[PDB]
């Protein structure tokens, strides 16, 4: 009876939260899904080529982000190159193993 | 499209004249990827320059 | 019988129209105390008061010809002057005769062919254009057995509902399916060249 | 009669929906779409 | 009887284009226009077009059907049709 | 404009009429008027392409030409300004233009043969609506009584 | 289960109609590979002059690129402006109807 009510509370909480945040279960599963890698894509080959050529992204930190972020943002269609600079920092600071 | 063909050849000529005027052939500056077919080759001039 | 029930389900038609679609002849006899099919078809009211009999030996289908019977057929089949010749062509694209007999089987074939267009919301021009892209080019309604008839009807219904789904009309389909048969190039073509 | 006119208003609204879909399709298939300019912006920003 | 693109090039670049072998080129461009029509009546995208380019038979109704069915499935894929058509262009389209 | 440039007389009403008739036929051609006017500028305007452009049959246009006949050689724009009147007539009477010559020869004759008159009557009546032929009969039966 | 007048005493079969489907079309990224560099050769001129000759052509290439992007986006503007008018026409048809 204890874990049953805890599970029901969990389900109600997450479902009302999904209804508040206006995101559906499929988008939540996209946010929560693991990677399980595969072959890279053609757009991926494009991104790799644009990073491989061009200016060699500098080894010193706080410049790696600023030199990789414009094209990373172009590939992610983010708003700002500075948001791209910060997204790499975020994924650097905490990421799946 | 057929003008970028001349421009890349000129940049390569310039790189060769650089390598012959300064005996540094290991280094190279005119690199590929200046033309991207995703963008119909737009902003090839920017990369080459 | 089951084909009749089916062609009455789809197309939502009368039992008599479904029967005519099921390769049934024109009935001269007055059914159910009503006007016979032959009479409500040709002699309702008789054109110029001339009761269209099945005299025989005299009907001409090429438009540039004069015959008071062709006019009753035009009124009955709801086809115009070129439409009547086109009905004749659809009836048998292997038979290139210009005239027809005044029997009842020939009028049955013409009525069936006109119903093929009437039941699928097609014109006779559109039915003729649509039977060429079909496997039923060389078709003979007077040798049309029950199997190929139902196959042709299924083909027509399938392609017509598909054209209605894809929101393309028979003319665009004929443009997509038409052969080249080349000619002189154009001025825009000279520009491209 | 008013009902067959409201059904026609409904088909009009449906054709408007199909046309908004056609405009979105055009904006997404057209060459100079958001993706093109995003690529050019990132690429030129690196060069700059 | 319609010219391969190689033959079309070898025929456009000719000393003097004869009276013949010019209606042949007109027929080639008419086939081009007919194919553009097939593309425009289904409103198939650039990626669908590129998938069908490697041998999608078109020219009879039995095949325009399958073109429409493929187009339908791709429109169902929707915002993720790029990935479907890419993994189909390679050899890794999996049911997952 | 480029078609009319090579000698379209303008300056009296008898000629502004034909200009308007040609213009009408071209607007009917519509999205395919470029091809019609091109093949007319050259010497290869054929009834096949004209019919395919107008979305009618060859067997209506070759008949509309026969009235004031220039059937096989469609060479000048003046031949195209003849179409719209004949086409509008054969549309307002649900008959083919080959069936319009009968209307004209009989309706202008003074002592028409009874057979000719009956052949014209049936012609005009075949193209009627169903309720239309019923109304015609409702009008004719009292008269013959 | 009718009344004395043949009117039904039961409630009619109601059926919730179907919600009109949300339209969804295919959207795919443009794919394309780069172009390999041409073969190299030592020119007739020294480097400070070969460089200037190439810089002039690259300036002209930039001008072509600017004009080409202008023409592309301008053609896409005309195509949209015509699409809107075709739609307005086939919409005034229903309005008159």
């Amino acid at each position: 009876g204890k874990t049953r009510q805890k599970m029901l509370s969990f389900l109600s909480r997450i479902t009302q939260w999904l209804n508040t945040q206006n995101i559906t279960v499929e988008q939540l599963m996209l946010l929560l899904d693991k990677i399980s890698p595969a072959a890279p894509t053609k757009e991926m080959q494009v991104l790799l080529d644009l990073l491989r050529n061009g200016g060699i992204d500098k080894t010193n930190t706080k410049t790696l982000y600023t030199t990789m972020a414009p094209v990373i943002t172009a590939a992610m269609q983010l708003d700002i190159t500075e948001s791209g600079e910060a997204l790499l920092r975020w994924l650097d600071n905490n990421h799946p193993a | 499209y057929r003008f970028y063909d001349l421009t890349a050849a000129r940049c390569m000529m310039a790189e060769k004249a650089y390598a012959w005027q300064t005996n540094d052939t290991a280094t190279r500056y005119i690199k590929s990827g200046a033309w991207q077919s995703n963008n119909a080759g737009l902003m090839a001039g920017e990369s080459l320059l | 019988f089951t084909e009749t029930l089916l062609y009455r389900k789809r197309y939502g038609i009368d039992t008599e129209t479904a029967l005519m679609l099921c390769n049934a002849g024109i009935s001269r006899i007055s059914y159910d105390g009503q006007l016979s099919h032959f009479d409500r078809l040709f002699n309702n009211p008789p054109l110029n008061g001339v009761t269209y009999t099945l005299g025989g030996d005299d009907i001409l289908m090429e438009p540039d010809a004069g015959d008071p019977r062709r006019e009753v057929l035009k009124r009955a089949f709801r086809v115009d002057n070129t439409g009547l010749w086109q009905l004749l062509v659809i009836t048998n694209r292997e038979n290139k005769s210009k005239t027809i007999e005044n029997k009842t089987e020939k009028l049955r074939g013409l009525l069936f062919v006109r119903l093929l267009a009437d039941v699928h919301n097609l014109t006779v021009a559109q039915l003729d254009a649509l039977l060429q892209i079909s496997p039923y080019n060389s078709m003979n309604v007077y040798a049309l057995d029950g199997k190929t008839r139902q196959k042709m009807l299924s083909f027509l219904s399938r392609i017509t509902q598909w054209l209605n789904t894809q929101n393309i009309t028979v003319e665009q389909l004929m443009l997509l399916l038409d052969k080249i048969s080349p000619a002189a190039p154009t001025k825009e073509m000279q520009v491209l060249l | 009669v008013r009902r067959t006119a409201t059904e026609m208003q409904r088909e009009h609204m449906e054709i408007q929906q199909a046309q908004t879909q056609a405009q979105l399709e055009f904006l997404q298939r057209k060459f100079s779409n958001k993706a093109l300019y995003s690529w050019l912006r990132g690429r030129l920003a690196s060069i700059y | 009887g319609i010219l391969t693109t190689s033959e079309a090039r070898k025929l456009i670049i000719k000393k003097g284009q004869t009276a013949g072998d010019k209606e042949k080129l007109a027929a080639w461009c008419q086939a081009l226009a007919q194919r553009v029509l097939v593309i425009r009546t289904f409103t198939l995208s650039n990626a669908e077009l590129q998938t069908l380019s490697q041998g999608a038979p078109a020219g009879t109704i039995t095949e325009l059907y399958n073109i429409s069915d493929f187009h339908n499935l791709i429109n169902r894929c929707g915002e993720q049709a790029g990935t479907v058509l890419d993994a189909l262009q390679s050899g890794t389209l999996t049911v997952k | 404009l480029q078609t009319l440039s090579q000698g379209a007389p303008a300056g009296t009403i008898t000629e502004l009429y034909n200009i308007s008739d040609f213009h009408n036929l071209i607007n009917r051609c519509g999205e395919q008027a470029g091809t019609v006017l091109d093949a007319l500028q050259s010497g290869t305007l054929t009834v096949k392409i004209l019919a395919q452009a107008l979305n009618l049959s060859e067997e209506v246009i070759t008949q509309a030409l026969t009235l004031a006949g220039q059937k096989p050689e469609l060479t000048t724009w003046a031949q195209l300004a003849v179409l719209p009147p004949r086409l509008d007539l054969a549309d307002t009477l649900h008959i083919t233009p080959k069936d319009i010559t009968t209307l004209l020869t009989v309706s202008e004759n003074v002592r028409p043969f009874y057979t000719d008159l009956s052949a014209l009557a049936g012609l005009l009546q075949a193209g009627l609506n169903e309720q239309q032929t019923k109304q015609l009969q409702n009008q004719s039966e009292p008269r013959r009584n | 289960n009718l009344s004395i007048d043949g009117q039904p005493l039961s409630l009619p079969v109601f059926a919730a109609p179907a919600d009109p489907a949300a339209l969804l079309s295919a959207a795919a990224a443009a794919s394309g590979g780069s172009k390999p560099l041409p073969s190299a050769d030592i020119p007739a001129m020294r480097f400070p002059q070969a460089l200037d000759s190439a810089r002039s052509l690259t300036g002209q290439l930039m001008q072509f690129g600017s004009t080409l992007l202008g023409l592309i986006e301008r053609r896409d503007a005309e195509a949209m402006s015509e699409l809107l008018q075709n739609q307005a026409g086939e919409l005034m048809l229903s309005s008159l109807r």
